This record gives C-alpha cells, sequence and structure tokens, in this order.
C-alpha cells in the first residue's frame, strides 16, 4: 500500500472521526462536522466510527485537561498551522505508536473545535492531519502496518 | 512554547494509554 494511498484513507477517517465523535460528546460544536461531506458505510468511515467509540473513555478522562491547555494556548486561524506542527513534530519525536497516531486525530478534533467555538476550518484542520501525516512519514509507517484498519486490531 | 510541550507531553500519555489498553 502506498503513501497516497494512506493520505486520502487519513481524510476519510479523520472526516468519520469527527462526525461521531461530535456525536459522542453531545457547548457549540461545528455544524461542519455534520454536514460536511461524509459516507458512513466507507471503510475508512467504519474506521474512523470505530476510532471515535473506542476513545471515548480515554477522551472523557482527560478532557478538562486539553481544554485548559488549549483555552491558554489560544489557537487561531492565524497561528493553528504552526502549532499543529510543532505538536505533531514532538509526538512523534521519541517515536510511533498507533496510540500517538490515533492522539493526533483527537488533537485535530479538538483544535478545530476550539477555533470554532472562538472564532467565525475544519476543512484546515483536516489538510494539516493528512499533510503532516504523509510528508512526516506516518503515512509511510501506517502503510508498512497494513493501513489504518491495523489501528482497530491491536 | 511552554504550553506546546505540555499538550505534548499529554498526547504521549493519553497515546501511550492507548495503546495498552487496545493491546
Amino acid at each position: 500500500m502506498s503513501e497516497e494511498q494512506v493520505a486520502q484513507d487519513t481524510e476519510e477517517v479523520f472526516r468519520s472521526y469527527v462526525f461521531y465523535r461530535h456525536q459522542q460528546e453531545q457547548a457549540p460544536a461545528d455544524p461542519e462536522m455534520v454536514t460536511l461531506p461524509l459516507q458512513p458505510s466507507s471503510t475508512m468511515g467504519q474506521v474512523g466510527r470505530q476510532l471515535a467509540i473506542i476513545g471515548d473513555d480515554i477522551n472523557r478522562r482527560y478532557d478538562s485537561e486539553f481544554q485548559t491547555m488549549l483555552q491558554h494556548l489560544q489557537p487561531t486561524a492565524e497561528n493553528a498551522y504552526e502549532y499543529f506542527t510543532k505538536i505533531a513534530t514532538s509526538l512523534f519525536e521519541s517515536g510511533i505508536n498507533w496510540g500517538r497516531v490515533v492522539a493526533l486525530l483527537g488533537f485535530g478534533y479538538r483544535l478545530a473545535l476550539h477555533v470554532y467555538q472562538h472564532g467565525l476550518f475544519l476543512g484546515q484542520v483536516t489538510r494539516f492531519v493528512v499533510d503532516f501525516m504523509l510528508h512526516h512519514s506516518i503515512a509511510r509507517w501506517i502503510a508498512q502496518r497494513g493501513g489504518w484498519v491495523a489501528a482497530l486490531n491491536l | 512554547d511552554a504550553i506546546i510541550q505540555m499538550i505534548v507531553e499529554l498526547l504521549k500519555r493519553v497515546g501511550d494509554q492507548w495503546e495498552e489498553e487496545q493491546s
């Protein structure tokens, strides 16, 4: 499986992940997490749904910590790319595992939610996630392990 | 940069806890 294929899968996984996380957590949420195009029957759509379900407990455990941190980081449309890239790079500095790959999806979700709540961005954050994983060689790491479906089979 | 590294530390902790529980 190619890195470009993983990148295309990543967009679908993240799109579906944010839909199901939004629904799981029902604060103003971003309507585009509902209304942007979505194929719930697709293969990667189902992977993203499963990742959201799996992560519900851990996400609730750390919700207050992340939101206090994001509240003080104050990400905006102007600096979100810089902050996302620095966070994502440092996250993988000591190594890649599926937990950390999935945690980056969760950070993307929280980042998109925060910028919506405080400004007037989901499409952009989607590109940040896909492009980072592609160019930083996370996509290769995923391809070596059989693709995104491997995340459901630890 | 301080809060960047604070977020990174939490994501690493969240991710490693996720990995172990799913494994």
